[PDB]
Formats: structure tokens, sequence, C-alpha cells
């Protein structure tokens, strides 16, 4: 005769049983009986595991996930919360991976110039910049243009957003400006750099946020992010927010990556420098590349540094003493792009090639090549997906099956300047018939 | 993409 | 060297001490150990699985699949015994087989499988998908 093993077994044992079932089976079980429903909804592990299995969160990001879900659903419990999150996630991933699924497209006007120089995507805000010395802010939820920010006397080329609707910019205008989307104005104008601001990043140390800007003047000025508004500071010495200049590079500071009191910069002098912003001193000088660096990443988690040079190579450095760890050779052209996914180190080159290495041991995980061999202009990645763009090409790749999901979604685009995605929303600054546009794709 |  | 396991029905089972050590419970016991409230037929079934896996290493199985192709009552007691005797590999096997009974099945299909009763009121039902 039968026996409701699930009800009769000790709680712990039944849960092992459920951990051997795919989510679909777990949902059906939830409707088998009142007790099954109760037993399953009692588990937090059940869903925590799944979320991680599907790469919707990582052990480190767990807690933060929880806090955010609790803010989203006060009256829900941790268990039911995690389940809502998973069910919501697994279905967006289902859409992304479905060849027969087509995202909803929204196309908005871009800048006066056909080229977009930069793009941020956070807090339901899509901010874009261009050589038309303008900054456009968009609404990613209602899919529409919000406002424009004007001020820079030169084309904008670097912009980083900061929680609260605050964002910082840098331009050929040689100034570093802080804006307030809410108020829609430039609340600060930091002068100093004796040349174009080429890159920038914002790091936080001891609950204090700092702005780090690299320039073609070979230096990196450090300013603290501020707590009639157009407050200009013609002089660094008198500027309360100024901190100092990191001198060391002999050429333009092309890239910058930081976290906490550690920032890493890449220059055209073919070198990289690890700075301790707190002590405002040089920590290590990474030498070896035989040509200019176009991108670097500071892997704080692992305490390392990835560098991409025009010398066609990628280098991994140990920031525990500054010595080289490995040299990756998977590109025959200039390697100007890099991203660190929770599971992958992804790199793209001027020959249209894209490589994915294991984020910890750097063994070859995947590699793609745009069919028309054109240089990779942009791309973004998650543990489940890769979106890449080049002239006449915009591709989405399912990183699990390794196969290409969609290849014609933005076919009418002539250039994919910047691409960024998060959850069910994908965004791209593109060019169509000598004009820029913002493309927003919906996968919900 | 370099600035003018 | 041998060891003797006594089932809950008073029956003595002789088995190789080394092989018997599969059971962490026996292992920690550090020549005649009781197996309280475990049916002879169940314990015999557990021993058979331990001898058959005398040279196996554990960090699905074809044979285990057949071995566990028993009735629901039996499976239930084997998992319990495994659990009591602390034989992790066997327990997992048993759990995997039960999950395999649910796999790809529907609420109604699953209910029939264990002859479970649908105590969801018409309303609670609709609100569950």
């Amino acid at each position: 005769l039968k026996r409701d093993l699930i009800t009769s077994l000790p709680f712990e044992i039944s849960l092992k049983i459920f951990n051997y079932l795919q989510f679909e089976d777990i949902i059906n079980s939830l409707g088998v009986s009142q007790n099954w429903n109760k037993i399953i909804r009692k588990s937090t592990s059940l869903w925590k595991k799944l979320l991680i299995s599907e790469n919707f969160v990582s052990p480190k990001g767990f807690n933060s996930l929880n806090l955010k879900l609790s803010q989203k659903y006060p009256k829900l419990s941790q268990q039911d919360r995690l389940r809502l999150s998973f069910l919501e996630n697994i279905f967006i991933l289902k859409n992304w991976y479905n060849p027969k699924f087509v995202p909803q497209r929204t196309t908005l006007r871009g800048h006066m110039t056909s080229v977009i120089t930069c793009l941020q995507f956070e807090d339901n805000y899509v901010i874009t910049g261009a050589d038309d010395k303008m900054i456009r802010v968009y609404d990613s939820i209602n899919k529409k243009f919000l406002l424009q920010l004007s001020g820079h006397d030169g084309g904008v080329w670097a912009l980083k957003y900061a929680h609260g609707g605050i964002l910082v910019s840098g331009s050929t205008d040689r100034t570093v400006r802080v804006w307030d989307i809410k108020k829609g104005c430039c609340t600060h104008v930091f002068e100093g750099h004796n040349s174009t601001v080429r890159c920038l990043d914002i790091v936080e140390y001891k609950n204090i946020k700092y702005i780090v800007t690299g320039s073609r003047d070979n230096t990196l000025h450090v300013w603290k992010l501020p707590k009639d508004y157009p407050l200009v500071f013609h002089t660094p010495e008198e500027n309360p927010y100024f901190v100092g200049v990191l001198r060391g590079h002999m050429a333009s500071v092309r890239t910058v990556s930081g976290h906490g009191n550690i920032v890493v910069s890449g220059s055209y002098d073919n070198t990289l420098i690890v700075w301790d912003v707190a002590q405002m001193k040089c920590l290590y000088i990474l030498s070896g590349h035989t040509d200019r660096i176009y991108s670097t990443i500071y892997d704080h988690e692992r305490k390392r540094c990835i560098s991409a040079s025009m010398d066609t190579t990628i280098r991994i450095w140990d920031l525990e003493n500054g010595e080289l760890m490995y040299t990756l050779q998977g590109h025959t052209a200039l390697v100007g792009l890099l991203r660190l996914s929770d599971k992958f180190l992804v790199s793209a080159a001027a020959d249209g090639s894209i490589r994915g290495w294991d984020a910890n041991d750097y063994s070859r995980k995947f590699s793609y090549h745009h069919t028309n061999l054109s240089a990779i202009t942009t791309f973004y990645v998650s543990d489940n997906i890769l979106v890449s763009g080049s002239e006449n090409q915009f591709n989405i790749y399912n990183l699990r099956s390794g196969k290409l999901v969609h290849a014609n979604i933005l076919k009418d685009a002539d250039q994919i300047w910047s691409v960024n995605f998060k959850g069910k929303t994908l965004v791209a600054a593109v060019e169509k018939d000598g004009q820029s546009f913002l493309e927003i794709l919906d996968f919900s | 993409l370099t600035p003018p | 060297s041998n060891v003797v396991l006594v089932s809950g029905e008073g029956e003595r089972f002789t088995v190789d001490k080394k092989i018997a050590e599969r059971s962490l419970l026996l292992k920690n016991y550090l020549i005649v150990m009781p197996v309280p409230n475990v049916r002879s037929s169940v314990l015999q079934k557990v021993i058979e699985w331990a001898e058959h896996h005398r040279d196996s290493n554990f960090p699905v199985d074809s044979w285990d699949r057949e071995f566990l192709k028993v009735d629901q009552e039996m499976l239930y007691e084997i998992i319990l015994a495994a659990n009591y005797l602390n034989i992790k590999p066997l327990l997992d096997a048993g759990c995997k087989v039960v999950a395999e009974m649910i796999r790809g099945r529907s609420p109604e299909e699953i209910r029939r499988t264990f002859n479970i009763v649908n105590d969801f009121t018409p309303e609670e039902e609709a609100a569950i998908r």
C-alpha cells in the first residue's frame, strides 16, 4: 500500500528529496496538498540553492538580494520572497533564451551627433553622453526621455552614476562635473586637469565616496563626492572637495578601475599603477605589456588586476605583491574591452573576437567572433548572457548552450556604441542613417 | 573612439 | 572478522566488520550491536546493499535503481534505517528514487502515486496557479 513519504519522513529528509527536483516539479508539489505546501514554503535553502544554481545571485550577493526583496515585499516571508524572485527571474531568462521570443522595442531620440561616447544604466535611469557636449537622461520603466543636462564646453566622454540620482562627468572641456538628475542641473564644476578627462570612477571607503578622474595630462586627480547651484572651483587648492593628484604615468591615463581605497589605472605609456587613494601613494607599477593599455579591471574579490593592451595580450596581476600571474593570448588584435562577470572574465578585440575565461583560473570557457570581422565596439555580460555589438551587428548569446539566440533584433542599426543590460531590460545607444538613437528592449 |  | 546486527524482530545478522563499518553508527560504536525498531527484512536489505558496495567510493546508480525498485512501505523503512544507521550513500539513493517518482508529474498524478488526499478547498485550489 502507498505512503505519503513526504509527510511521514523527517522534515530534513523530505527537503533533500526536493533538492533533487527541478523547480517545475517543486511548484507542482506546492499544489499537492496543504502539508506539502507548508513543508516546502518552510524552506529557505530550497530557493537559495535554485537562485544560485541559475546564477541569479551569488553567495556574496545573497544578503543584499534579501534586503532588496524585503524592501520590495514587507509583508512577505524570506521563503516566499526568494520563491517570488526565482519564479520572476527564471521566466525572464526563459524569454532571453527563447529563439521564438521577441523583445518589445522602444526607440528614442539620441544626441545631435551620431556617436554616443558613454552610457550608464542604474536606478531606472539610462544616462548617455556625446561629443555634442550634452548629457541625456532617460526613464527605463516608462521607456521615454526625461531631460537633458547642459554645461560642458566640450564633448562629454566619461560619466559614472552615483546612488541618489547624482552622476559625475568628464569631458574634453577639461572639467569634472557633478549633476543632480532630480534638480536637473550641474551642482559642481571641478577644474584642475590640464587636459581632457578621459576616464573616471567612483569608489567608497569608510562611508566616504571619492571621485577618481584620469586625464590626457598623464595624471589622476582625486575629489570627494559632494554631499546658485553651479558652484565652480577654478582652483584645486581652494576647492574643499579636491584631495590631490596621482602622478606617475608618462602618457594619457586611458582606463581606471577601483573599489574601496584601491584604484588601478592604465596608461598609454604601456603601464598600470595601483594607487592607495587613502594614503594617496603609488603601491605597485605593473610593467610588461609592450604597448598601450586600453582597459583594466580591479578584481577586489580575488585581489588581482586584469589588463588589456594594444599589444594584443591580457595580463593577470597579483595585487598582493605586484607580480605577474598569467598572460592570456586569445586575440590577434588590440584588446580594448573587458568585463568581470561573477563567473567569467570576458574580453573583446578590434578583430571582432570575444573570449570568455574562467574568472578564477582563466581556462578557456567560450569564444565568439562577429561574422563580418568588424571590431567589437561594445558588449555586456552576466553569468547567463552575452550581448555584443559592432558595425552592422548586434548579437545575444546564451552562455549556457553557447549558441547565438538572436542576431537580427537591431538589424537596422549601423553602429552599436554602448550596450548594457539588467534583468528584463536591455538598452543600446546606436546609430541609424547618420543619427543616434536610444534602443530599449523588453524581455518581461 | 578618441575625443578630438 | 565479523560483527552481528540484531533486527528489531530479534534476528541476528552476521556481516564483515569492515563492510559493516559502512554504517557510521556501527563505525563509531568502536561485536553485537542492536538495530532497534528496524524490520528484519529491512535490515537484511540494508546489509545486502553494504556488501554489494564494499569497494565503492562516494564523495542514479543502475543497480541501486533495481535494488530500490520495492514497495513504498519498504522504501520508507529503508531510508529510515539508512538514516538511523548513518549510511549517507544509501539515504541519498533512497531520496533520489522518491524524487524520481515526483519528477515530471502533476499534482493529481503525484497524489495518486502516494494516495494523498486533496484537502484544498475549491478557493485555495484556484489560488495555487
